[PDB]
RNA sequence: UUUGGCAUAGUUCC
DNA sequence: AACAGAAACAACGGGCGGAACTATGCCGGAC
DNA sequence: GTCCGCCCGTTGTTTCTGTT
């Protein structure tokens, strides 16, 4: 994202990409919301 | 590979999905005594909770 | 029918009556008891098309410490009591110069009356009594011990006594039935004397809060 | 004299 | 007519015993 | 070395009356 807002972007490609990191920083602090993509890594395990 | 995992895990099911697969099936033979291989050959299962 | 109505009025009355007593006011023992047969000679047998309208058996009375500090007990006619009929009510007591009255309601009162009852409440006092609420004395109940309210010297050598501020004591909401007959606000302490199983009495506290 | 974890199944005792 | 207080019904979320002992499968895939 | 099964406390929505 650094990136991305350094070489200028699509308009779109940046809130998908803030779309993503909060999404990624919500499953770090619970992986358990109703309705969510429910983040894995390996072998269909979810994380903890 | 799918015939064997399921056989050996028990989760029947694809491996990507062993989640909703139901677990219990395919147990390891008992061997303690002929007793208890003939009623674990001879079982039945209910999959209420 | 008249006769179910006469007795729902014979009971309020009776009712409102053991509520002065306990409050303290000055209501004679005549008054206490009265008959149904006597109730109907004295204000009306008939209540539909009779001489018992709801009206008429307002109630004043004086505190056994002060005939200045007086109290009113009102009938509304009205299945739902309105801020024009409050308004009414308030004028009355401020023209007979009483500070505290209550009011009996038929059904209920709406949001708006009751809120403009809250209102002016450093300027007056009147609590609202539904007619179900009344047909019992809920004093007399088995499962409710005696209460007694205790003033503020009480209060003051009780916490001193037991050096007790008064976050430490047990509650009681000013919503509670025994706390609306005894009319408490907020920071009075009520005192609760019961039998025990173990000990043979055991006297409680609590605050209203 | 050095330290794996996740899941599933079965069993013992109230 | 506009606003406001109180209530009926619907949807959502967290909660669900205590210990202990064995065994077995698995921890990413293509190029 | 790179890419891919039941209970019941909250909050909302909607509705229904009262005041001015």
């Amino acid at each position: 994202l650094r990136r991305n807002e350094q070489n200028g972007a699509a308009a779109h490609v940046i809130a998908e990409d803030v779309k993503l990191l909060q999404f990624h920083v919500a499953t770090m602090v619970d992986n358990e919301l109703p309705g969510l993509p429910r983040a894995m890594q390996k072998s269909g395990r979810p994380l903890k | 590979d799918g015939l064997k995992y399921s056989l050996a895990t028990g989760n029947w099911g694809d491996q990507k999905k062993a989640h909703q697969a139901r677990a219990g099936v395919s147990q390891v033979l008992n061997r303690l005594t002929f007793a208890s291989t003939l009623s674990h050959l001879r079982r039945l299962n209910s999959p209420i909770g | 029918d008249d006769e179910e109505e006469t007795y729902r009025l014979w009971k309020i009355r009776k009712t409102i009556m053991q509520l002065c007593h306990d409050r303290g006011y000055l209501v004679t023992q005549d008054g206490l008891d009265q008959t149904l047969e006597e109730f109907k000679a004295q204000f009306g047998g008939k209540p539909s098309e009779g001489r018992p309208r709801r009206t008429d058996l307002t109630v004043l009375v004086a505190h056994n410490d002060d005939p200045t500090d007086q109290m009113f007990v009102f009938f509304p006619e009205e299945p739902k009591v309105g801020i024009k009929t409050i308004k009414v009510y308030c004028q009355r007591m401020q023209e007979e110069n009483i500070t505290r009255a209550l009011i009996v309601v038929q059904q209920g009162m709406t949001p708006s009356a009751k809120q403009s009852l809250v209102d002016m409440a450093p300027k007056y006092i009147l609590e609202q009594f539904l007619q179900q609420e009344l047909l019992i004395n809920i004093t007399e109940h088995e499962l409710v011990p005696e209460h007694v309210v205790m003033t503020k010297e009480e209060v003051t050598e009780l916490l001193a006594r037991y050096k007790l501020r008064e976050n430490q004591l047990p509650r009681i909401q000013a919503g509670d039935p025994v706390a609306r007959y005894f009319g408490i606000k907020r920071g009075q302490v009520v005192k609760i004397i019961r039998p025990s199983e173990t000990a043979g009495r055991y006297i409680t506290y609590r605050l209203v809060q």
